[PDB]
């Protein structure tokens, strides 16, 4: 039932977040505790837990040792990408948005 | 080659007030990016503005805010090599003030001297801050010391400046380990004379 609606729409933002950001959300415990019926739409939430647990900003330098596994989308999409300033957790946001959004 | 980041009109920036963080080098960088290394860690991608043979961008923070404070660092980047960025640029970090008590700048024997006299600037404050910057107009290096002697209730810092050379209006401000990027209030100016 609705249940079923929930984790139909959990799954599609975790299978979205995984596959645009080229990343894994296995063992990832600060991801994996947001995607509940209520903290699995907050866009701004999820933005900032893929900021803390794959430190995007660190693929500066080649990434953490930690996690360097967003580094591939980091390049693609920001540091390498092909007027104004531009905000690296600005981008990851907006994207975020967007796999919110094309979730159903 | 490694960029030069700079701070317009200093990185000592006031809260809710303006300050532009300069990216510049004579390598013609297509691209610059400044990382932020904070309580909210960020990376800007500025466009270089080709100009006087030097490569140079500008980023405005129009209100300072607590997030915005941190160790700001540049690299550049070449579209002909987006992969390869630069050597940082030195560490320049963005600090707030005027968030803690306004610690008290005092010279020893007097704030006018002959040329010679041993000089020594004291500062203090009843908060037991853990650093004591001692700014000199003009100069970047600021000088830390933590705190000596206890006088009045009020923890001091004494900063000797040694026999005296030339003049100087000096400032003072405190710190927190546990706060890297908040400082004291500013103390009233200080003017010694030689
Ligand atoms: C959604 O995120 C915002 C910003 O963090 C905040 O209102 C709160 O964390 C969330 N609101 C909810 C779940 O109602
Ligand atoms: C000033 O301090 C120095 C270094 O301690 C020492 O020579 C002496 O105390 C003073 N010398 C003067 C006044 O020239």
């Amino acid at each position: 039932g609705e249940a079923a609606r929930i984790a139909a729409a959990i799954d599609a933002v975790i299978k979205g977040i995984e596959t645009k950001f080229g990343v894994s959300t296995n063992g990832v415990l600060g991801l994996k505790s947001l995607f509940t019926a209520n903290n699995y739409n907050n866009a701004t939430k999820i933005a900032g837990a893929i900021i803390e647990e794959y430190k995007p900003s660190s693929c500066l330098t080649g990434g953490s040792g930690a996690d360097n596994s967003i580094c591939p989308w980091a390049m693609e999409n920001f540091f390498a990408a092909r007027r104004e300033a531009v905000s690296m957790n600005d981008v990851i946001e907006k994207t975020v948005k967007t796999i919110v959004s094309d979730a159903p | 080659r490694k960029p030069s980041l700079l701070a317009h009109p200093g990185p000592l920036v006031k809260s809710e007030e303006t300050v532009i963080l300069q990216c510049w080098s004579d390598v013609m960088f297509e691209h610059f990016l400044l990382h932020r290394e904070g309580m909210f860690n960020d990376t800007l991608r500025l466009i270089g503005e080709h100009h006087d043979g030097v490569s140079k961008a500008n980023f405005s923070i129009s209100r300072m805010t607590q997030d915005l404070a941190g160790t700001y660092r540049c690299y550049g980047s070449v579209t002909h090599s987006p992969y390869q960025v630069s050597a940082p640029s030195d560490p320049l970090d963005i600090v707030i003030i005027g968030l803690y008590e306004k610690p008290s700048l005092s010279a020893q024997p007097g704030p006018t001297v002959l040329a010679g006299e041993n000089v020594t600037l004291s500062c203090s404050s009843r908060s037991s801050y853990d650093m004591y910057h001692l700014s000199r107009e003009g100069e970047a290096h600021e000088r830390r010391l933590p705190a000596g002697p206890k006088v009045n209730g009020t923890f001091q810092a004494d900063f000797p400046l040694g026999p005296a050379t030339h003049g100087g209006t000096y400032r003072c401000f405190g710190s927190f380990h546990d706060s890297p990027y908040e400082w004291s209030k500013s103390s009233d100016p200080l003017l010694v004379s030689v």
